[PDB]
RNA sequence: GCAAAAACA
């Protein structure tokens, strides 16, 4: 480590790229999640008052909390609901151009968007398969149920979808086409119902971590709120999205006073979360926005039913008698989780009060910076999940340290429990961290948390070429690599290339193109690379050509329209190729007819969305125009 | 491995067992011979050291059983990028060195 | 010319082949274009060196052109698979085509090329500089289109006569025009799937951040990676 | 490597292969001669380097070293020659058929070593020259 | 809100040096030179010009394993790279481990089914590691690192 | 396995009584032990009829063992672990536990024990070699 | 045996 510390000519600051864990393989989780479920489920109930009560906690439904009684030496579950409403009201107050775009939003463009962006998610537990599907199979399952079980048929705006999904909860009796019935409890325990797996491929921790995904009924209220807070969050300084870190370094302070700079992250920050104060924010800024109450509810509603989650607790715990082990579910014997044995519900678990990872990461950081808006708080802040940045401004040392103080019992407030070991504060500006940035001085550094790949992608040689050299110039242009790493790291992607491509030794291409005298001209061929560090932005075959380093004879054969194999700025050629109990196989190829017939008789789609009101057979209707 | 004269530098052999894989995290089974230089029992214990003799040379031969999983062995067989980050303070420190009186 | 009833025949095979499924609203295209029944899996990457090894690699559209054994090697497996080594077959004995076409094709990538080899950069300047990563255009357009009207052209240079007036007024006007003359060996439907990102491309004012010591011109901002950095400036000319 | 082992250990069979080889006669090891040089135009000159190796040495047949020239000779002069193109020199070394092996006229690499105190054949060492039973025992 | 004088000190782990725990050798890594040829002449060469005598035998890694070190080699030199299964593969690559120990312990289970309690010994610095960092210094001859070149246009 | 419950027809024939590391015909085993246990009293002839291979196992096997236990306690050790001892047992058709170690386990006249066992043994090698033997000498 | 809060074998 005394290595990783210079002293002369290079800050540690610099250096501290040294300090990460690359070209080592990633952390991977094994065997059950039930006991980082359980654990994850009843760290909010044990954190809800100073002294721990567990069993006294299960029971609060709503998490507001009294002062004088939110744990200032540790964390503490829940919220204060004076403080979120005052909080949210000053948030409200500020940043006001923000919140009439976000009126804009809400007002315009709400009921606009295309219900089918759902499918371009994660992974969903199918309620009619029992089991995990892709995000478009589960969307058009569940808007065939919903045409099954609802009669109406839904419209291209996901409003629709919505309002669909309220309708068709309030019947008691519910059948899909097979032909498996539910009923009005089983489906609503089903909405309730997280589907919870291990968090992969996650450096940083010792600890791996469990995420949660909701069911694709709740998914359109989860997506509208998020897409809210997406759009409020873009248009406040405070925020943790667009080089506020760079504009806040550019920063000129008093000759002779105190700027503090503080550094930290967040401890248990989906441990010590409640909806409910996620619904007093909301409801707060569209009452004093001015917004109908159907909006109320529509923005509500999420929180509501995540109020009531019901996260699967993985396959159970792990019970060792000799040296034979089993996986037995919670409550068959005792454990160490025994007080959340009255809330297990089939292979589910019921828990009021906390908050899962990859449910809501925009609106907790609106939490938080609603948490920032004070009036004695005269510093600078940026917020993105659960790590911080903050400049402390004043002009006396104890003005510091009070601010430093109310910020904490004004993160306490909502329950965000900063971890006292993660903050660091310089009493000077000038050092700090967030994100994957350093901050030293006048100059920022961003370090990358993962390398580039530095190999093909995996399609086609063009494509994967493309996509690599774009991939280090992004690298390059964030500031993450420079001129020698640049070249480092495209001559390593290019050996990589060559070898996945059988351009490299003796192997059946060579010997091939060898024998019939076929000469490599192309790098995924053979030939040198003609790719550089200046011109790692331009297409292969565009850049042979002016150097003379490809025949026009060979442009001719190669880009050929008429050849039998047929962001990426790659030509077409014939490098172009595509690579070689489910009882849903067919129903892929069968819409993959309905998707043939579309891209050869419409070039519109290939420009905009699928705008066209009915259109069931009355696809006929452009066909006859074309003869005409 | 070869030298630029053309000899064959044999570093050792690693055999892959039957290897019913069906995971991308699942173990395959591997047996790795290794030419040692010193054997040391406390930082080799689960190592059977051989004696190796060719053309009246002396080379120590380690045989190991282990199981090791298909990304694992993806991530190490791109193990080359190792090479960035000392390449990126090399860099950096000559490049301060020329940003200082614009002399690279 | 005689194959227009072709076309017909695949909605008539839709509806007896794949009923109550295509018989959904057009609007759902959206929902199931991207259908697929295969995982995602959280590396592709991995699985390219079998890929390439794996014997049949490419599954290539049938054609009676390229010869079933060529010098005593397997080539089709006789839609039908082919060898590794068919796509360097067809870049020395493929089959031939019109130039107009490959100017086409490789158009939208040309101008990049010499737009760089053109200009004369400069002495390196080394220096304690500071780069402000800034939001500019990435890559020069030939004329300068609004942000939310670039599909609004694309429908007139490709699909003029089925559009509506609204899209007609909230075009890019000056600009259609210059599409046609680059996009006309390639609008046949044989290659129009593809020739959308193509005529895209030469309109596209997508905004990325670059790192920028200096105000950023789109001339200067496709080449920004090496241009400027944290010790060195070229001064572009 | 088994049919260089088969001339060299032996003199009887050298014998035979150069004979069989040198007049085009039928021997049992036609088909891998055919198989292990490629497609060449070496044949006609292997065959005269055959000629002018017997007549100038009558007693070749007893160094080991002469018996890995005169198999080089015979196992060139006996591959498949190609029709449409002019005899040419036999070269020093070839590459066998389908592979990156080399065989060396002067057995200085590749498939065949004859160093001065052993011969090596394929990384066996077939012939020591005082510690062998390659004769055997009575 | 406090002031540190003291950086902090890591407290150092106390007990049995930690092991080479590794894929590879790394430092202690060395190559036989063979004549110029392919792999497959290489591992001829080295099957057909050696003898293994066992002189350190660990319980981890029995010395039958040789014979299917041997048997792999012979193999790969006669132009196979994929070979038969043998007696001596059955304890080296743990086929049927899995079924061994899980009717071993059916057979032996005995007592109350209790929590798994997973544990990870304490083990401290091994003094082979500054030898390591030490010796991976040592220079070559030979360049080791083959990296074609990318072309070059601007200065 | 599982049990499979089912009347049986018994096949009775000679199956060997335990595994062995390496099988040798009965006129070379004491030869091989010969070149196991007493190297310094055998011949050439002896050592050219012992299994090379079975000498090699069994030498590994036996260092320790001889160590603990007599001359003759470790000569017929050694000779059990390559001797075959066939024994009749009735037995299952298609059933053929390969030796008699687990019969009583494995089969009855009532049940069989459903097992998943491969040969793991080089006869379908030497009947490879000995049809290419025979095709080429047709 | 690999690996760490249990998965492969």
């Amino acid at each position: 480590m005394n290595l990783f510390t210079p002293l002369s000519e290079i800050n540690p600051t610099t250096t501290q790229e040294l300090l990460y864990a690359y070209t080592g393989p990633a952390p991977v989780a094994y065997g059950t999640r039930t006991r980082a479920v359980l654990e994850n489920i009843i760290r909010p109930y044990q954190y809800f008052y100073k002294e721990p009560n567990v069993q006294r906690a299960l029971d609060i439904k709503t998490g507001c909390k009294e002062p004088e009684d939110i744990n200032v030496e540790g964390p503490s579950s829940g919220f204060h609901t004076a403080s979120v409403l005052k909080l949210a009201d000053n948030f409200f107050r500020k940043y006001r151009p923000a919140m009439e775009k976000l009126k804009y939003w809400i007002l315009v463009k709400l009921p606009k968007l295309k219900y089918a962006e759902l499918s371009k998610g994660r992974q969903t537990y199918s309620f009619i398969h029992k089991r995990n599907l892709p995000a478009p199979i589960a969307l058009e399952e569940t808007v065939e149920f919903l045409e099954q079980n609802l009669r109406r048929k839904i419209g291209p705006t996901l409003l629709s979808y919505c309002q669909a999904i309220a309708d068709v909860m309030e019947l008691d009796e519910t059948t899909y086409e097979y032909t498996i019935k539910f009923s009005r409890e089983e489906l609503w325990d089903q909405m309730r119902t997280l589907n919870t797996m291990w968090k992969h491929l996650e450096r940083g921790r010792l600890n791996r971590r469990t995420i949660a995904t909701p069911s694709m009924l709740i998914r359109g209220f989860v997506k509208i709120v998020e897409d809210a807070a997406k759009e409020i969050l873009e248009n406040v300084p405070t925020s943790g999205v667009p080089e506020k870190l760079a504009k806040l370094a550019s920063k000129q302070t008093f000759h002779t006073a105190v700027t503090g700079e503080l550094s930290g992250d967040q401890e248990k920050f989906n441990e010590c979360l409640d909806p409910d104060a996620m619904r007093l924010m909301w409801t707060v800024f569209l009452r004093k926005l001015g917004c109908p109450d159907w909006i109320m509810e529509l923005f509500n509603i999420p929180f509501m039913v995540f109020k009531s989650k019901l996260a699967d607790m993985g396959e159970g715990l792990v019970y060792t008698k000799g040296k034979l082990t089993d996986r037995k579910p919670l409550g068959e014997m005792p454990s160490e989780f025994d007080d959340l044995v009255r809330n297990v519900v089939g292979n589910s678990i019921s828990c009021r009060l906390g908050m899962f990872m990859g449910m809501y990461n925009l609106t907790s950081t609106l939490l938080a910076l609603i948490s920032i808006e004070r009036e004695e708080l005269t510093g600078s802040h940026v917020e993105s999940s659960d790590d911080f940045i903050h400049f402390f401004n004043c002009k006396t040392h104890e003005e510091m340290f009070k601010q430093a103080e109310t910020l904490r019992l004004t993160l306490k407030l909502v329950g965000i429990n900063m971890s006292p070991s993660k903050c660091i504060l310089i009493s000077p500006a000038g050092i700090g961290e967030f994100n994957s940035k350093f901050h030293h001085r006048d100059f920022v550094g961003n370090v990358a948390t993962e390398l580039p790949a530095l190999v093909p992608n995996g399609t086609n040689p063009m494509t994967d070429l493309a996509m690599g050299l774009n991939v280090i110039k992004h690298s390059v242009n964030t500031g993450q690599m420079n001129l020698c790493t640049g070249a480092l790291a495209m001559r390593i992607f290019n050996h990589a290339y060559k070898y996945a491509y059988m351009a490299l030794g003796v192997t059946r291409r060579t010997r091939f193109m060898e024998e019939n005298a076929i000469t490599p001209l192309l790098t995924n061929q053979g030939a040198s690379p003609v790719h550089s560090f200046s011109t790692m932005h331009l297409d292969e075959v565009a850049l042979r050509r002016h150097l003379g380093l490809l025949d026009e004879e060979t442009l001719r054969r190669i880009l050929n329209p008429n050849n039998p194999v047929t962001e990426d700025y790659s030509v077409p050629s014939c490098f172009k190729y595509t690579l070689s109990h489910k009882a849903l196989l067919n129903k892929e190829e069968r819409y993959q007819r309905v998707t043939s017939i579309i891209n050869k008789l419409f070039p519109e789609v290939l420009i905009q969305e699928a705008s066209a009101p009915g259109t069931v057979e009355s696809l006929k209707r452009r066909l006859e125009l074309v003869v005409e | 491995t070869r030298d630029p004269s053309g000899n064959c530098q044999f570093w050792g052999m690693v055999l892959l067992g039957p290897h019913h894989v069906k995971r991308d995290t699942d173990n395959a089974p591997l047996l790795i011979a290794e030419i040692m230089g010193e054997d040391t029992e406390e930082k080799y214990p689960k190592h059977s050291v051989f004696s190796l003799k060719v053309e009246e040379k002396q080379f120590l031969l380690s045989l190991k059983i282990t199981s090791f999983s298909r990304n694992k062995l993806y991530t190490f067989s791109n193990i080359r990028r190792v090479l960035i980050q000392p390449a990126s303070i090399y860099s950096q420190v000559v490049l301060s060195r020329a940003a200082e009186n614009n002399s690279l | 010319e005689c194959t227009l009833r072709a076309l017909v025949e695949e909605y008539n095979g839709a509806c007896k082949e794949a009923p109550k499924e295509m018989s959904k609203q057009f609007t759902d295209y959206n929902t199931f274009k991207r259908y697929t029944t295969s995982k995602k899996d959280h590396a592709p990457q991995m699985r390219l060196v079998y890929s390439v090894r794996k014997p049949w690699p490419i599954s290539m559209t049938p054609s009676k052109e390229i010869p079933l054994v060529f010098n005593g090697t397997k080539l089709k497996d006789t839609r039908t698979r082919a060898n590794i080594v068919v796509p360097d077959y067809w870049s020395k004995y493929g089959s031939q085509t019109s130039l107009e076409v490959v100017n086409a094709i490789l158009y939208a990538e040309d101008l990049k090329v010499q737009r760089f080899f053109s200009t004369e950069w400069g002495e390196i300047r080394y220096g304690r500089m500071l780069p402000f990563r800034k939001p500019v255009q990435a890559c020069p357009t030939i004329e300068e289109v609004n942000p939310a009207s670039i599909p609004h052209t694309l429908l007139q240079v490709f699909c003029p006569q089925y559009t509506t007036l609204d899209s007609k007024r909230k075009a890019h006007m000056g600009a259609v025009e210059k599409l046609k003359r680059v996009m006309e060996p390639i609008c046949k439907v044989q290659t129009q799937e593809s020739a959308v990102h193509i005529a895209r491309s030469l309109i596209d004012s997508n905004k990325k951040w670059l790192p920028t010591v200096v105000d950023h011109t789109p001339r200067t901002a496709e080449m920004a990676h090496f241009l400027c950095s944290k010790y060195h400036y070229v001064h572009t000319n | 490597k088994s049919l260089l082992k088969s001339t060299i250990l032996h003199a009887e069979r050298c014998k035979e292969f150069v004979g069989n080889m040198l007049e085009e006669y039928q021997d049992p090891a036609e088909t891998t001669v055919q198989s292990l040089v490629p497609i060449n135009t070496w044949g006609k000159s292997a065959k005269r380097k055959l000629q002018e190796e017997i007549t100038s040495d009558p007693d070749w047949h007893q160094c080991p070293r002469k018996r890995a020239k005169m198999s080089y000779l015979a196992i060139i002069a006996g591959s498949i020659q190609d029709r449409d193109k002019k005899q040419t020199n036999v070269p020093r070394a070839f590459m066998l058929r389908g592979s990156q092996i080399e065989y060396d006229m002067k057995a200085t690499r590749g498939l065949v070593v004859d160093t001065t105190n052993r011969i090596i054949v394929g990384g066996e060492t077939v012939l020591r020259e005082g510690k062998g039973g390659p004769e055997g025992y009575v | 809100w406090t002031q540190m004088k003291k950086l902090p000190l890591l407290k150092e782990k106390e007990g049995p040096p930690s092991p080479w725990r590794a894929l590879l050798l790394g430092a202690d890594s060395e190559y036989i030179v063979c004549p110029p040829g392919t792999d497959q002449e290489a591992i001829s060469w080295i099957h057909s010009q050696s003898e293994i005598e066992c002189i350190r035998e660990s319980k981890s890694t029995p010395a039958s394993v040789i014979t299917c070190l041997t048997s792999s080699l012979q193999s790969f030199a006669e132009g196979n790279p994929v070979r038969s299964r043998i007696h001596e593969d059955i304890i080296a690559f743990g086929i049927n481990k899995k079924q061994e120990k899980k009717q071993s312990a059916s057979s032996s289970a005995s007592g109350e089914w209790k929590r798994a309690e997973y544990q990870v010994e304490e083990m401290s610095l091994p003094p082979w590691v500054e030898e390591e960092m030490v010796l991976l210094r040592s220079d070559q001859e030979d360049n080791w690192i083959e990296l074609e070149k990318n072309a070059i246009y601007t200065e | 396995g599982e049990i499979r419950y089912g009347r049986m027809l018994p096949f009775r024939k000679p199956v060997q009584a335990c595994p062995t590391i390496e099988e040798v015909n009965p006129a070379s085993i004491p030869h091989t032990l010969l070149q196991v246990f007493c190297p310094q009293y055998t011949t050439l002839d002896s050592k050219r009829k012992a299994h090379m291979g079975a000498v090699e196992k069994l030498k590994r096997v036996m260092e320790p063992i001889c160590k603990v236990q007599t001359q003759e306690s470790a000569v017929h050790i050694a000779r059990s672990l390559i001797d075959s001892n066939k024994k009749w047992l009735p037995t299952v058709v298609d059933h053929t536990p390969r030796t008699a170690e687990m019969a009583h386990f494995l089969c009855s006249k009532y049940h069989y024990v459903h097992t998943n066992t491969q040969d793991l043994s080089d006869t379908r090698s030497i009947d490879n070699l000995c049809g290419e033997l025979v095709k080429r000498s047709l």
